[PDB]
């Protein structure tokens, strides 16, 4: 089996696995690291971002004064934001056959692969995954749109200028394959190419393989995959959460007893205590509200938002802050709430029982009923009619480089009393908040993570004991933040081979057996026979019939094994009718003479030889005799 | 082998329960009661399945199809005072909705019959705590060898066909189902799995139901006639299934015709039913699950709750009411209120139980018990069952090996048996209740194979030497745990036995005047000329090689007229050696 | 220059996966060669190919194909690729890369004979693999390098071989051969039937396209197109909806058939019950699944109904009952097909529900489509004209915005058939047989709507200027003055 890893990102993978006669690729990363590097897109053009000064080449040859701009001693690129792609040219994705999805964050990059490249096979994902993915791509395409900034620069994308530029523009990787954003017809094309699957569903591919998804528990419908043939097992685990969360809990029973385990989607901040930082969030939120300002929280419309609103529901009941309202602003807000509402069977047992006792599983429907939390699609209109101060706003995009988030903190940047709270760990908040610096806004960084830490990784691997482990180089290596700490690296016996962006591995396995079926009449015909205690064997003579890579045998040249004894030979010749047979002995063999047809036979250790005259019927009699005095293989 | 014993629905309807023994495992498909027997005979007989033994020891797993009373009414009776603690498998919607129906039936049984040994609400809660829920297409292993799989059905919401497969053995139990896509329930879809058995119902097998769309066109045009005449419309339906189907139909039609006349829906079960219909969207087909992006179809803009003063409030009126068979009849109360008018209308969309007041209304006399009816009636057929062509389509898609008919009437069952046996030539079985039927299986036992041996034999098959016996050889190593097929050489090197070599050397006596070196040259030339496409080579020490057969002109014997040719060969080419000795016994050319 | 520097850098680095992948990715993603140095770069690549890392070799082959896509190289690269294919039998990845390079070379520029495609075809035929290695790719190679207008044995065997993927690739090659012509035969029809019965998905989807194309090629079996059409319908009743959409569009593309077989498809009904009151292919394929197969079915029905002058009534009822299909796309397509088939067509009873259709909530598209239907339709009875008028006036007085379309459809009705309205002329406008009737309102839209119908009727028949009153005379003057494109020129005594 062979593995091609097309993403150096630890969280956003593309893994092309070649097994037997099929090709199965997993996940789709759309790295917004280049998005972090590009300039933000104001919904309404702010004067300061309009007149940001232009950083200049020290040589002065290139037109980087208008290709690039500078702010607070730091430099950014001025265009529409780009997105980093996985390297598609390592393997022809047309020859790549079947695509699996873990979760919506891992399906963000799907129209790129599914429209332009020429892939034409089938794609699998669960229902909540595919629906929340459609909502996310709708939000993303809207925000790259809704104001077209068609400017694009390329002389900075020249390699020499990239070398001359300072970090992190010096630290930019694979600038050449960065692309502009995709559109609704592309979205609909991929989302019609999709097919559906539930948990523990066995999907057969060509008889060659069978795939099953299991609840990882990180997100609503987030799923680890299991690919098996009848002797071979690959467990692909990406982004599980074994803590008590809202989705279905993680299921390791089918995960164990695996030949090859690939592990991705681990935590980004290992030292983060989730519930503790959630409590710190609530305390800081109460402090800002009591001070009388406005709080911003950028968040994806799944997962962490639901957990945050539940805890804020309990905390607002605790602190008695029913005066200050909550506004959830995103063009996907209404459909996100409704989809989280009806997706019930994918939840955990507490929420399923909540469904079974006629109430909605999430409390934010009751929050809407009590009118504390109001959802709004865009900031223009009735939201502008109903805005309040002091206030709470959960805004659409967490990467901060486009949307209602950037407009709101352009509005609120001058004030100090207001507060921004980061809640998603997928980006460095320093490089996120660099363009607005200097900033009077209070910034409190309390990231929320549910991906399993290395202690739980060690526990899970010691529970399941796979034969081979595959993990990223960033998980093998110590982090630059705390290289002194030892528990921050994955430990496994045997040590897992690593991989880098666009790398090829050949996994340590050799294909030996596969699954074939016998047919009952042929099994009736076959009679086993025993040469060794506990070993009974039978020679076979059949016709193979193989349709759709599944194999069966039906009735329509074996050789010998075993030495023949001379004493039993002559005894059975005498009792069969042969007479006047004389035996002489040698150093290792016996020479036996039969006077009829003048037959001389020498018997040695793994050596027998019969010499006679031109005779036929005696020869074939001796043929059947010597062949029936041995075991057939 | 396959053992099938229906405890109920044997040449009959109601109290359906089927016991299936596959490879010594006990799967109990469905357990409900039926109306008509106020005796204990409405419940399935338990004196055969366990006699008076332990239900969890004898039985192994329970499968429940859908939430109709005749299918999930007997779970607390089967599992609580009789005693059962094993696994019960049933879908999340059916799990959410069966206890409410059970509670209503419990209260109604108290208020009507008042059976002393009757299941109580607390142990109903205990039973629904004991049950286990399963998603669609989710292969659930009851234990290591037995697994179950669910298929979308369309009889009602949450309904599920079930495929039970152990090893290669497969029995597909349809339960109740439909092919016609409802206005809010999708059609039944199945894999082409080729089951060994197909257990199915055929409630409407002698009636080819015609075009559904034109049927509600007729319903809508007549209800439009009535509301344009300003009359009152009373629809007696039971509050599950067809009630919300007609609700969605009238919501669509009323919104599109832009009318303003108030309509009302029967209370009591409306809030619970509509809550479950709202909270179980991903079962109500792709129309509603696509429309869910903008709006929610189950949120009704024109449908409110019925009021008894709104009953005698005047004006045109449309009210859905309960029940469909009119035994208790708040619908019958409003019927008695509105029977004097000749302007008003009722539609009866279901088959009424004969011999009751619903049968009196279905029949054409004015006097029903006595009151005389004047308002107009219609008898429509909005049933969500399967028809004859739908059953033929289902069996043709599924391609099973044998079928078994339940849940219907005997002459109809026989007609379907005759038609299916004329059509697809597939064996059919007609069990009576309490009758066990046994069917033989083909238990193909798995075995392993060496991949290299497989690769070279498949290469030989792909080579254009097909249709000739290539004689797949090897041997089966048996451990009683992993039966495997290996090559002879692989078996030799695995088991450590010596590769025995058998050699035959025949002394061909050649009688001619040619010289012995020329005799060996003649042997080489003759074998090369006769054996076409054979590896005939002349070894430079004077020898002849034909594949792996070595011919050597031996030492001169004591007879000058006889020359000895030693022809030496192994057992593997010994057919070729025998042919060579036959040709040399015929002799060299001279 | 740059290619030589890249080759020297690759040779100097010589890292196993790392520098090889980096150099290949840089050379591919930087630019095209855009010169004649592509041959020298290919020579350097062929020199470097004699090494390990077959993945890197396949990447190099893909880069060679991408370079050949600029059509710089031809025969020398073809000979080098032939040598590499002959001497490079190393597993599925390199075999696939060689096949892709061969396809790129064949389809890149030459498109000619004399060992430009025939030699490559013979090489592919000789180098057909043993297990999924090239089989699909060499099948599409022979498809895109179809030899001449004279492979049938080997495609017949590759129809019955192992893998469904290989079968589908063979079928796609059959698409390519038919779009290049190649004049397939009837043994292809027989093996296409046995490929319709293939127990597997999407193999059916493309094989039924093949059965359609051979049936439309020629109708000579015993009845070939009727047998193919029946197979198509018994395939329409399959569960797979993608297969059904394909099926319905292709059977609509089918245009000639036995008429009696077509009514056998429509045969089963409340339609004929309602007809007496007044006096299984499509009947499952319309109300089988949702709007995809519904739209495909109605387009099939419109195409073959435009083909067949008969047969229209038995789909007229099947459209008038299938207006209210609760999907507005299906609604609009139903109205459009009723328009497109509405010729030699009577609606002696169906006028009532087809006009209860134009009474509608907002549905501006639906109401406009129904106005187009009523303007392009035909009717037979005076009573039908009367009721069409009265509910059209209902529509105008209920939604007083589309009165322009109302007036134009009434105009088209009067122009289409004038003689039907003649007895209604005393009744539709009150002209009390001896009294002086009060003058009607001039700009009242209802009265305008009836007047324009009257004048479009009076275009041909001359026997109603005497029926007109004096207000009708001056109103004809005013309407001809105002709405020039709605009323025609007439021969009234007041206006010469
Ligand atoms: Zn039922
Ligand atoms: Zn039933």
């Amino acid at each position: 089996m062979k593995l091609y890893c097309l993403s150096g990102h630890p969280t956003l993978p593309c893994n092309v696995l070649k097994f037997k006669s099929t090709t199965i690729m997993l996940d789709c990363g759309l790295d917004m690291t280049s998005t972090l590097n590009f300039l933000p897109l104001p919904l309404v053009q702010s004067p300061r971002l309009s007149n940001l000064p232009g950083w200049s080449l020290k040589d002065g040859n290139a037109f980087l004064d208008k290709e690039l701009k500078e702010c607070s001693g730091h430099v950014f690129v001025d265009s529409v934001p780009e997105f980093c792609l996985p390297e598609t040219e390592l393997i022809d994705l047309s020859t790549v056959d079947v695509i699996l999805i873990s979760n919506y964050h891992c399906m963000m990059a799907l129209p790129y692969i599914t429209e332009h490249t020429g892939f034409t096979g089938t794609v699998y994902a669960t229902e909540p995954t595919v629906q929340i993915g459609r909502l996310l791509m709708e939000e993303l395409v809207n925000f790259i749109e809704r104001v077209p900034k068609a400017q694009s620069a390329s002389l900075w994308k020249n390699k020499d200028i990239q070398r001359l530029l300072p970090s992190p523009l010096k630290d930019a990787v694979e600038v050449s394959t960065w692309r502009r954003c995709y559109t609704m017809q592309e979205v609909n094309s991929a989302l019609s190419k999709i097919q559906l699957v539930g948990y523990s569903q066995k999907i057969e591919l060509f008889g060659a393989v069978q795939v099953t998804p299991l609840s990882s528990g990180y997100a609503l419908g987030s799923s680890n995959w299991i690919i098996q043939s009848h002797y071979e097992k690959v467990s692909y685990v990406s982004g599980s959460s074994l803590l008590t969360t809202h989705p279905q809990p993680m299921d390791q029973a089918s995960l164990k007893n695996s030949d090859v385990l690939v592990l991705t989607g681990l935590t980004q901040i290992p030292t983060a205590n989730p519930d503790g930082m959630v409590g710190e969030f609530c305390s800081n939120l109460a402090l800002t509200v009591r001070n009388g300002g406005n709080v911003l929280v950028p968040c994806y419309p799944s997962g962490v938002i639901y957990d945050l609103l539940e805890c804020l529901y309990q905390y607002i009941d605790s602190a008695g802050l029913s005066s200050v309202p909550l506004y959830f602003i995103s063009p996907v807000a209404n459909s996100s709430l409704e989809f989280s509402q009806i997706f019930a069977e994918w939840l955990c047992h507490n929420k399923q029982s909540k469904v079974y006792l006629p109430e909605p599983p999430f409390p934010h429907a009751e929050l809407i009923q009590t009118n504390k939390l109001k959802h709004y699609p865009s900031i223009h209109g009735d939201f502008s009619n109903d805005f309040r101060q002091p206030c709470v706003v959960f805004t659409g995009h967490p990467s901060l480089r486009f949307g209602d988030v950037v407009h709101f903190m352009e509005l609120w940047g001058k004030s100090s009393l207001n507060t921004v709270i980061f809640t998603e760990p997928d980006f460095s908040y320093l490089e996120a908040l660099a363009p607005y610096q200097p900033l009077a806004m209070k910034c409190i960084y309390c990231p929320i993570d549910t991906r399993l830490n290395f202690i739980q990784v060690s526990k899970l691997l010691k529970e399941v004991q796979p034969l081979h482990v595959v993990c990223p180089e960033q998980y093998t290596q110590p982090p630059p933040a705390q290289s002194h700490r030892m528990d921050l690296m994955i430990d496994c016996q045997p040590p897992a081979m690593s991989y880098r962006r666009a790398e090829v591995l050949a996994l340590p396995f050799k294909r030996r057996y596969e699954k074939i079926e016998i047919m009952p009449e042929l099994a009736d015909s076959l009679v086993p026979m025993e040469i060794k205690p506990g070993i009974s064997l039978a020679t076979v003579s059949a016709v193979l019939h193989t349709k759709d890579n599944k194999h069966l045998l039906q009735p329509p040249k074996p050789l010998l094994s075993g030495s023949i004894p001379v004493e039993q030979f002559v005894q059975t010749l005498e009792k069969h009718g042969f007479s006047d047979i004389k035996v002489e002995d040698t150093a290792k063999g016996h020479i036996v003479l039969l006077q009829e047809a003048e037959t001389l036979i020498q018997i040695e250790e793994d050596s027998t030889h019969i010499i006679c005259d031109n005779d036929e019927m005696l020869r074939v009699r001796l043929r059947d005799l010597v062949l029936k005095f041995l075991q057939k293989f | 082998e396959i053992r099938v014993t229906p405890l109920g629905a044997g040449q009959d309807v109601g109290r359906s329960c089927i016991l299936v023994s596959i490879a010594g495992k006990n799967v109990m498909l469905d357990c409900g009661m039926h109306m008509g027997f106020n005796d204990d005979r409405r419940f399935p007989d338990f004196s055969y399945i366990t006699q008076n033994g332990r239900l969890t020891d004898f039985l192994d797993c329970v499968i429940i199809s859908h939430f109709h009373l005749d299918h999930c009414g007997a779970l607390p009776y089967f599992s609580e005072m009789v005693g059962y603690d094993g696994p019960i498998y049933m879908t999340h919607p059916t799990q959410a909705i069966c206890p409410i129906l059970l509670e209503d039936y419990r209260k109604i049984a108290v208020d009507k019959k008042g059976e002393a040994n009757f299941f109580t609400s607390q142990m109903i809660k205990d039973c629904m705590k004991k049950v286990v829920a399963v998603h669609l297409h989710q292969t659930v292993q009851v234990d290591d060898e037995l697994e179950i799989k669910a298929y979308y059905a369309g009889h009602v919401l949450g309904a599920a066909m079930f495929q039970i497969k152990v090893g290669s053995e497969s029995v597909v139990y349809t339960g109740d189902y439909n092919m016609t896509p409802d206005r809010h329930l999708g059609a039944a879809w199945i894999d082409k799995c080729r089951p060994n058995l197909l257990i199915t119902e055929s409630t409407y097998a002698t009636t080819i139901r015609d075009s559904k769309r034109c049927r509600e066109r007729d319903f809508l045009k007549k209800v439009h006639e009535t509301v344009e005449r300003g009359g009152k419309v009373l629809i007696p339906v039971f509050a599950l299934g067809r009630a919300q189907e007609l609700c969605i139909l009238l919501e669509t039609f009323w919104e599109r015709m832009n009318l303003k006349v108030p309509i009302y829906f029967s209370t009591g079960l409306t809030e619970k039913a509509n809550h479950y219909y709202k909270l179980f969207i991903p079962w109500t087909n792709q129309k509603i699950r696509k429309t869910f992006v903008q709006r929610n179809m189950f949120e009704f803009k024109h449908i409110k709750a019925f009021d008894r003063a709104f009953a005698d409030n005047p004006g045109p009126m449309v009210v859905f009411a309960t029940p469909g068979m009119l035994h208790a009849g708040q619908s019958l109360q409003i019927f008695r209120k509105w029977a004097g008018n000749e302007k008003n209308m009722v539609i009866m969309p279901g088959y009424c139980v004969q011999g009751t007041v619903g049968h009196k209304i279905l029949s054409g006399q004015r006097k029903l018990e006595v009151l005389e009816v004047k308002m107009q009636v219609e008898y429509m057929s909005f049933s969500a069952h399967a028809d004859a062509k739908g059953i033929m389509q289902l069996v043709g898609q599924a391609e099973p090996e044998s079928v078994l008919l339940v849940h219907g009437e005997a002459k109809k069952m026989e007609f379907l048996k005759q038609k299916i046996e004329q059509e697809l030539r597939v064996n059919c079985y007609m069990p009576a209740n309490g009758e066990t039927v046994t069917l033989p299986t083909s238990p193909s036992i798995p075995v392993g194979i060496s991949l290299g041996l497989l690769k070279r034999e498949m290469a030989q098959g792909l080579l254009p030497e097909a249709k000739k016996p290539r004689l797949l050889h090897g041997t089966l190593i048996m451990k009683d745990s992993n039966f495997r097929l290996v090559s002879s050489e692989q078996a030799l090197k695995e088991l450590g036995l010596a590769e025995h070599q058998l050699r035959f050397t025949c002394r061909v006596h050649l009688h001619d005047t040619r010289k012995e070196q020329e005799t060996a040259l003649r042997v080489y030339s003759h074998l090369k000329s006769v054996l076409k496409d054979h590896c005939v080579q002349h070894l430079p020490d004077g020898s002849v090689t034909v594949e792996s057969v070595l011919l050597q002109a031996a030492a001169p014997s004591e007879d000058p007229g006889t020359k000895v040719l030693l022809v030496s060969w192994t057992y593997q080419d010994e057919e070729l050696g025998s042919f060579l000795t036959s040709l040399l016994k015929k002799g060299l050319p001279q | 220059p740059s290619k030589s520097a890249a080759l020297h850098i690759d040779l100097c680095k010589a890292t196993s996966p790392a520098d090889a992948l980096q150099y290949l990715l840089q050379f591919a993603r930087k630019p095209v060669e855009a010169e004649s140095v592509e041959g020298v770069v290919r020579i350097l690549l062929e020199h470097y190919y004699k090494e390990n890392d077959p993945s890197v070799r396949l990447k190099i082959a893909s880069l060679l194909g991408l370079l050949s896509k600029t059509a710089g190289f031809s025969p020398d690269c073809i000979m080098d690729d032939a040598i590499n294919i002959l001497q490079n039998e190393k597993s599925h990845q390199v075999l696939a890369q060689l096949l892709d390079t061969l396809l790129a070379i064949g389809t890149k520029l030459p498109e000619n004979q004399a060992i430009q495609m025939r030699l490559v075809d013979v090489a592919c035929k000789h180098l057909t693999d043993t297990s999924h290695g090239v089989r699909n790719k060499c099948l599409q190679l022979l498809g895109n390098l179809g030899s001449l207008e004279k492979v049938q044995k080997i495609i017949g065997d590759y129809f019955s071989d192992q893998d469904p993927r290989v079968r589908t690739a063979a079928i796609k090659a059959m698409l390519q051969l038919h779009e290049r012509g190649l004049k397939l035969h009837q043994t292809i029809y027989n093996q296409a039937c046995k490929l319709l019965s293939d127990d597997y998905e999407q193999v059916r989807s493309a094989a039924v396209q093949l059965i359609w194309v051979v049936s439309q090629l020629y109708p000579e079996s015993i009845r070939l197109v009727d047998d193919a059409f029946g197979k198509i319908c018994h395939m329409v009743s399959d569960g797979s909806w993608v297969v059904r959409v394909q099926a319905a569009k292709l059977l609509g593309s089918m245009e000639q058939v036995s008429s009696h077989f077509l009514e056998q498809t429509l045969d089963k009904t409340a339609h004929e019950r309602a007809k007496e009151l007044y006096s299984g292919a499509f009947v499952h394929g319309l109300e089988d699944e949702m709007y995809e197969v519904r739209i495909a079915a109605v387009e099939a029905l419109c195409m073959l109904a435009q083909s067949s002058p008969s047969f229209a009534e038995k789909c007229l009822d099947f459209l008038v009952d299938m207006f209210n299909d609760e999907i507005e796309e299906v609604r609009l397509q139903s109205i459009h097909t009723m328009r497109k088939i509405s010729n030699n067509i009577t609606l002696r009873e169906d006028q009532l529900d087809t006009v209860l259709a134009v009474l509608e909530d907002s549905s501006r598209d639906i109401r406009e489509a129904l106005h187009e239907l009523l303007c392009c339709t035909n009717v037979s009875t005076k009573e039908g004209i009367h009721l069409a008028l009265v509910e059209l006036l209902k529509n105008l007085t209920k939604y007083p915005t589309d009165r322009d379309s109302i007036w134009k459809c009434l105009k088209f009705l009067g122009s289409r058939h004038p003689t039907l309205v003649l007895p209604l002329v005393p009744e539709l406008l009150s002209t009390h047989p001896f009294f002086d009737t009060a003058e009607p309102d001039m700009d009242d839209p209802a009265y305008i709507a009836v007047l324009v119908l009257i004048f479009n009727a009076a275009k041909t028949c001359p026997t109603m200027p005497a029926l007109f009153s004096d207000h009708t005379f001056r109103h004809y003057a005013y309407l001809r003055d105002s709405l020039s494109h709605l009323v025609p020129a007439l021969r009234l005594p007041g206006r010469k």
